[PDB]
């Protein structure tokens, strides 16, 4: 009632305060999901998150707050597969338990992207990845797992076929196994690049001039580059690797720094 | 499902308070 009025007011106020398009999108989505649900508990959650976004001035914390509220509202609105609820719960538990902001943002972003897809194949891969992260006490390994899960989930929401997600699942499992055995962060970032290249149905060449590997990626539509960049840049930040990304016409070059 | 949804909402509220 009064919460419904305030939710719509706050979402508009948040859109005036912050110029970043993602906050504006998440604020609008929170209002929409809060209305689509008839749960008071979802309404108090959306209200609390939007209000904190207005009280705070740090865009980064506000982004994370809205990501949590939209995730929870998306899986609590109506009746969703049990796997979506379990994905959201385990991501929210990983975020609440960690002090590293990279784990909070990796968990929320991987879980919200999975919550947007309807493929049961994609949900079980993301859930199995979050189960492994929860079993570990190694925050370094958790960041590797979340980087893989977010890359995979982005392929799913970018429309990758079930067949390409089955191949991407194999790389998710390969990356986690390699990280558990002590593979370098550079090796793990290369695996994310390979995942995105195969998942988007394009091609790559790998060149190792000296100490630093260079991947040349061909065949991406320009508006598909953003998906690969988000997956690779995010994975590189999560695993502590610098990458240099250069663009030509249809060609993307990524240097993995060592 | 109802029990999981309540736990998701409860954990999300705790996280938002922590982030704030």
């Amino acid at each position: 009632g009064s919460l419904r009025e305030e939710i719509r007011k706050l979402a508009e106020q948040l859109s005036e305060k912050y110029k970043d398009e993602e906050i504006r999108e998440l604020a609008r989505e929170a209002a929409e999901l809060a209305e689509e649900s008839d749960d008071p508990e979802v309404l108090e959650l959306a209200y609390e998150a939007l209000k904190k976004g207005l009280e705070l001035e740090d865009e980064e914390k506000v982004k994370l707050i809205l990501l949590a509220a939209v995730l929870a509202a998306r899986v609590a609105r109506g009746e969703v597969p049990e796997e979506k609820l379990e994905i959201a719960l385990k991501a929210l538990e990983l975020a609440e338990a960690s002090e590293d902001e990279r784990i909070i943002r990796g968990a929320l972003r991987a879980a919200l992207a999975a919550a947007r897809t309807d493929d049961p194949l994609a949900l079980e891969v993301v859930l199995e990845a979050l189960e492994r992260a929860q079993a570990s006490e190694d925050e370094r390994l958790i960041r590797a797992i979340l980087a893989a899960a977010y890359a995979f989930a982005l392929l799913a929401v970018a429309g990758a076929s079930a067949e390409r997600l089955k191949e991407a699942e194999a790389i998710v499992k390969e990356l986690i196994a390699a990280a558990e055995k002590g593979a370098s962060p550079q090796e793990l970032v290369l695996l994310v690049i390979e995942m995105m290249v195969k998942g988007m149905g394009v091609t790559m060449e790998t060149h190792r001039s000296g100490n630093e590997v260079k991947v040349v990626i061909k065949g991406l539509h320009e508006s598909q580059q953003e998906v690969l960049l988000e997956a690779v840049l995010f994975a590189a930040e999560l695993m502590g690797v610098r990458v240099r990304i250069r663009f030509k016409g249809d060609t993307v070059t990524i240097v993995v720094r060592e | 499902k109802k029990e999981l949804a309540k736990e998701v909402i409860e954990t999300a509220k705790k996280l938002i308070e922590k982030l704030a």
